[PDB]
RNA sequence: GUAUGUAUUUAUUUUAGAACUAGUUACUAACAUUUUUUUUUUAAAAAAUAAUUAUAUAG
């Protein structure tokens, strides 16, 4: 049959392969897990709630064959455009539009489009020599610029020195042009971009068309009849462009082009959610995770945060007038701190976040990220961090995409349990959360006053010590630090100010409790185990990684020598 | 639908005899009588 | 565009010149007999010889009238004479 | 008019005679507002 | 022209840099601000090799719109009130970690979405609409020129606690 | 590989590995496609009244008397439904003209402004970009093979780490209390191993021995053994 | 998670007991993520094997 329908390239021109940028149809192949339907068909769940499980996978099959569905030499069909994209889906199919929503979500096709269009204005901003640029002014344009497919301005605008010796319009790659037709003061630059069906891919018609059009047309308001048009294929991972050259300006936009076409974090973010909505596996994992092996890269110069959401959105339970009971939110902290000076910014988010809305526990993923960004955003660039960890895989998501405006932050994702929940179980701070009646930004400094007498790292380990007992048992740890009246806090002060002596024999006692609680609990004496396997218990750290087992290699190797 | 869509077969095929594949017919005469002869059977039921 | 209101008539149409139809030109003396009216609106409406009336109901031309007619409209004629032709096309044929 | 008397003023029916809502919709609101197959006949005519 | 700047001057020595919070809950208050700001320029004007001096200048031009507003008095009272505490806090020995938090007041404030946040997931309901930031916002996100000033009063906080650090 | 169907792996009879699938274009597909370009090819191409012999009398394109390039067969569903083929450029030249024409007929500081100068010696949608910061990918635009992951945002330097070039992980360089945390983990596992023996078969006590499990006393020992040295 | 319903007044109308104490059952809650193949003896013995998961469900 692969013969009889052509071979792979042939099934796979219809296929949404292209859009996804695996390198090669071999790794289609996996032992693909299903993940959440798998843990949902065993739950109780109602009549209803059940037949809509079995439209999942109809939906990755309407999304894979999606070019083909979607195409364009149609019978009938009235051409609708979705809301917030420019997509023309021919007709109504209900399946289609839920799978390309999902991939569109959060604004997506505007993020795309205003980081490509920064991105040309920071590197025109590069060369405001050889080009002889004056300025490149980045217009502001209206917020629906990015999906008003009937007509657009201009958003980047070249004005010059003296004057420029402008081509006659070819396309990118057409290597034969005379400079000496045309003289220009200004010059504008327009990003376009298109979704495309199995029919309609043909991108350099697509930029012709649209410059061809947008300049004689009145509709249309540029401030000069010269320019060029940039068009990028986002179904097809595909770009070209067309306009009015000088000297200069197409060796620097094919490469500009190509680079910008392979390391945009936008276009990463919609292929990834390509690859997500497909449920497909590509490993891309360039950086090793912050595990235990690593444990020490956050204490270098380079200024880094720990973001964590566990209690952003906590409820009280109550009674009804009616049998069942119903949940109602109460005040919640994004816990963000950093490890070597023990900053901790802590966002107090009143109920009036809360407010109108529902689902409630998809919607404190995008706070936590769009407060983070807010934060990031009112630090100065040298004070800005260069790496933010997040503490839950479900953060991986909004912070993405809420990190789009910020390409020069790396992003890490955590593979060692951190105990920053139980910093809620600690009186002064849950106090200063619960007393809130306005949210806000409040400061504080975890390590007490430790950075005098104490180095940060230790710090760090011991205040890891503290919150996993306090994590553990909870009221055990919360009376091993009150056992004295005599030692008070004071009132700038979290912790109880304790002599140096007091400190090693209490984490001796929180390492006491801490293992003989766990060896407890999982029937695994603690006194068999490696100084690694300790190490990797009181961090939190998981077994089944690569790292436990390359950890244990390099010590095997290190230790039969 | 698609009666326009038959007729345009019977037109093409006697106007692009001998020039090629482009738009420009233009001969617009049995559509249009097309559509007006639904237009007069849509007029009783849509005052209905 | 789907904003714009429609432009009114008797400001933004009524005052430009209207542009060239299509207006196939025509011979001087082959096509001499239909050449001066050919194109207009109801082509022959106040001619009393060749037209009932303004009221446009009925009608009646001479020999070469009706031939340029008949030589000008070459393309979408009949060009079937005998009735042998449509032997099993008939409209019975159908029917049966 | 007919749109603004019915008491759907959340319905926009631009010049080229779409009818598309003006935000997201409630339940309740989209009984209300279904308009039949009469009124989008006449606007699908209207358009042509 | 300069016996204007040359009174003005000697009317800039004349006015002292105290801020009472009395004084703080209008344009005498606008010139103190004005010019405990300018004394922390002067402060780093006089110690420039040890720091950053890459900053100094762009520190400089994105301030000089808000030095500009201060000496007019046209500043919005709900944002000056915000600043001058912050400024307070700063000029105050020893609290420095009260002028970062009426920074993070002075910068994000007391709104419940700083940044608007749309389209989150599939299903769409109308107080999703509530959510967006066009209509109430932080003030860092009012217009461009105010993130770099605001950003730049947390740059003079960081020199200040340099300098309470070293000298 | 393990995960391909052995109705792959099969070659059919008339190939007499996977040669035959191999010709969009997989298996560069990670590397972006281009635009193709714009090709307009025109081919070239008895009657009473032309004198002609191709056609019919119906069909002479002539007026009836008393007495050629054709757009060659692309297929592709925009090359056919396309506005603007054969295009030559009188539209553009005629608005390229007109706006000549039109250029051709078409040819500061307050007191308080200066003083604040002569003191310092010299809209809710607007992006959150922060426009004056510059992307880490761009700089490295003129060579190839740029050096910013996509998934994670770092920018990998040679001042930053190095590449480990069999697992092909970025490991990163150590500064101060990174290098400070190393060198006392070493020095805890070497004063572990002197002060019991810690072969790790012993089964005992060793709970003291692990650093994190208590820092302050291992913090205080490293600090005396710099002091007695 | 919907449907659907319910709550949101100010502009003034005349004159047998008392005390102490902890866990067991049901039901409800869009509120929350510690491996595989064995063998043998009565804890010990053998054999083995491989750069890291979903914000998606409604009558
Ligand atoms: O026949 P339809 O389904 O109505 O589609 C035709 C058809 O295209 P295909 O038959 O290849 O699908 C014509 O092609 P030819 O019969 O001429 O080969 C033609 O194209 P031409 O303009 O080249 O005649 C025409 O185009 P138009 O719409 O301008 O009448 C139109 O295409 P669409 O219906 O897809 O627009
Ligand atoms: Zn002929």
């Amino acid at each position: 049959v692969i013969q009889a329908l052509g071979g792979i390239e042939t099934i796979l021109e219809h296929t949404l392969f292209k859009g996804t940028g695996f390198n090669s149809w071999e790794g289609l192949f996996w032992e693909k897990a299903s993940g959440f339907e798998d843990s949902m068909q065993f739950k109780k769940l109602t009549h209803a709630q059940r037949t809509g499980l079995s439209q999942i996978p109809n939906r990755r099959f309407t999304l894979w064959w999606s070019p083909t569905i979607n195409r364009a030499n149609v019978y009938v069909g009235f051409l609708v455009q979705l809301d917030l994209t420019g997509i023309f889906l021919h007709g109504k199919i209900p399946t289609l539009k839920i799978s390309l929503i999902q991939i569109f979500r959060a604004h997506l096709w505007q993020k795309i489009h205003e980081s490509i269009v920064f991105d040309i204005c920071q590197i025109l901003d590069g060369e405001l020599d050889v080009l002889q640029i004056e300025s490149v002014t980045k217009e502001t344009v209206h917020p629906r610029k990015s999906y008003k497919m009937n007509s657009s301005a201009a958003d980047i605008t070249m004005e010059s020195v003296h004057e420029w010796e402008v081509s006659k319009p070819s396309l990118l790659h057409e290597t034969n042009d005379s400079f000496k037709g045309l003289i220009t003061n200004k010059m504008w630059f327009d990003v376009q971009l298109r979704y495309g069906d199995y029919d309609s891919h043909d991108i350099s018609r697509y930029v012709r068309a649209k410059f061809l059009d947008y300049t004689t047309d009145n509709v249309s308001m540029y401030p000069s009849p010269t320019g060029v048009m940039i068009g990028i294929d986002l179904a097809y991972n595909m770009y070209d462009a067309y306009g009015n050259w000088f000297n200069g300006l197409k060796p620097l936009i094919q490469n500009s082009m190509r680079t910008i076409m392979k390391a945009n974090p936008a276009l990463y973010v919609l292929r990834e959610r390509i690859r997500k909505g497909l449920q497909i596996y590509q490993s891309s994992v360039q950086e090793p995770f912050l595990n235990s092996s690593n444990y020490a890269e956050l204490f270098n110069n380079d200024i880094k945060l720990f973001v964590d959401d566990t209690n952003v959105y906590r409820v009280t339970v109550h009674k009804t007038f009616e049998g069942n009971v119903a949940t109602k939110a109460i005040n919640g902290c994004i816990f963000t701190l950093n490890p070597k000076t023990g900053h901790l910014f802590l966002k107090i988010i009143h109920t009036s976040v809360w407010a109108g809305q529902k689902r409630l526990s998809q919607l404190a993923k995008w706070k936590t990220a769009e407060e983070v960004s807010a934060l990031v955003r009112s630090l100065p660039k040298e004070e800005q961090p260069k790496q933010i960890i997040v503490t839950r895989k479900a953060m991986l998501d909004p912070l993405e995409v809420h990190m789009l405006d910020f390409p020069n932050i790396a992003i890490r994702p955590t593979e060692l349990r951190l105990p920053f929940s139980a910093a809620m179980s600690i009186d002064k701070l849950s106090d200063v959360v619960m007393k809130a009646t306005e949210p806000q930004m409040v400061l504080f400094n975890i390590y007490d006053d430790w950075l005098d007498r104490i180095s940060s790292y230790t710090a760090f380990s011991r205040l890891t010590l503290l919150l996993r007992a306090l994590k553990t048992n909870e009221e055990s740890a919360k009376m091993i630090l009150l056992s004295d009246p005599t030692i008070t806090i004071k009132s700038y002060h979290l912790w109880p100010s304790f002599t140096d002596e007091q400190w090693i024999t209490i984490e001796s006692q929180m390492r006491d409790l801490i293992l003989t609680e766990y060896g407890r609990k999982y029937n695994v004496n603690i006194s068999a185990l490696t100084q690694t396997e300790i190490k990797d218990i009181i961090l939190g750290q998981n077994i089944k990684a690569p790292s436990v087992k390359r950890q244990k290699m390099a010590e095997l190797e290190a230790a039969r020598s | 639908i698609r009666a326009c869509k038959d007729l345009k077969h019977i037109i093409y095929y006697k106007f692009n005899k001998n020039l090629g594949k482009g738009p420009g017919c233009g001969f617009w005469q049995p559509a249009w009588r097309v559509w007006l002869n639904f237009l007069r059977g849509t007029i009783p039921l849509l005052e209905r | 565009d789907d904003d714009e209101p429609p432009l009114s008539y008797e400001q933004h149409i009524e005052n430009i010149e209207p542009l060239d139809p299509i207006n196939l030109p025509l011979d001087s003396q082959d096509d001499e007999y239909v050449k001066d009216w050919l194109y207009d609106s109801r082509p022959l409406e106040e001619d009393s010889k060749k037209v009932n009336g303004t009221s446009y109901k009925k009608w009646s031309f001479d020999l070469p009238e009706m031939s340029n007619l008949y030589r000008l409209s070459t393309p979408l004629r009949d060009e079937v004479t005998d009735k042998n032709y449509y032997y099993l096309f008939d409209k019975k044929s159908f029917f049966n | 008019l007919l749109i603004h008397r019915k008491g759907l003023t959340y319905l926009h029916l631009d010049y080229n005679f779409n009818l598309k809502p003006t935000k997201t919709l409630t339940t309740k609101e989209r009984k209300k507002s279904r308009l039949g197959n009469s009124f989008h006949l006449m606007r699908e005519l209207l358009k042509m | 022209r300069p016996e204007r700047i040359q009174e003005a001057i000697a009317q800039d020595k004349t006015i002292s840099v105290i801020i009472d919070p009395s004084q703080i809950g209008k344009p005498l208050l606008s010139m103190k601000c004005n010019l405990y700001i300018h004394e922390i320029l002067s402060r780093w004007k006089a110690s420039l090799e040890a720091y950053h001096p890459e900053l100094f200048l762009d520190t400089k031009k994105a301030l000089f719109p808000l030095l500009l507003q201060l000496r007019r008095n046209q500043l919005a009272p709900d944002l000056l009130i915000s600043l001058a505490t912050v400024l307070y806090h700063l000029q105050q020995p020893k609290e420095i970690n009260l002028a970062v938090q009426s920074y993070m007041k002075l910068s994000i404030g007391n709104v419940a979405w700083p940044i608007g946040v749309t389209s989150v997931g599939i299903h769409a309901r109308s107080a999703h609409s509530k959510i967006q930031g066009g209509r109430n916002a932080a003030n860092i996100m009012i217009d461009e020129r105010t993130r770099l000033w605001i950003t730049s009063i947390k740059r003079l906080i960081t020199f200040e606690e340099w300098y309470t650090s070293n000298h | 590989n393990i995960h391909i169907p052995r109705y792959i792996r099969n070659q059919p009879w008339y190939y007499k590995y996977l040669v035959h699938h191999r010709q969009l274009d997989i298996d560069n597909n990670s590397e972006p496609k281009i635009g193709m370009g714009i090709k307009d090819e025109f081919k070239l191409i008895f009657c009473r009244n032309c004198g002609e012999a191709g056609h019919k009398e119906k069909d002479c394109m002539e007026k009836p008397r008393k007495m050629v390039l054709v757009r060659a067969t692309d297929d592709d569903w925009d090359s056919r439904k396309d506005r603007w083929y054969g295009y030559s450029g009188k539209e553009y030249n005629e608005l390229i003209s007109k706006w000549e024409r039109d250029k051709r007929n078409k040819i500061d500081e307050e007191i308080e402004l200066m003083k604040l100068e002569l003191y310092k010696d010299s809209l809710y949608r607007t992006s959150t970009r922060l426009r004056e910061d510059k992307a880490a990918y761009l700089n490295d635009i003129n060579s190839t093979e740029s050096n910013y992951d996509p998934k994670s945002r770092l920018y990998k330097t040679e001042t930053l780490g190095a590449v480990d070039e069999k697992s092909k992980m970025f490991r990163r360089h150590l500064t101060g209390e990174g290098l400070k945390l190393n060198e006392l983990n070493q020095f805890a596992r070497s004063h572990a191993k002197e002060m019991g023996i810690r072969d790790e078969i012993e089964d005992k006590e060793k709970v003291q021995h692990v650093l994190v499990a208590n820092p302050t006393k291992y913090e205080y020992l490293k600090k005396k053994r710099e002091q007695e040295e």
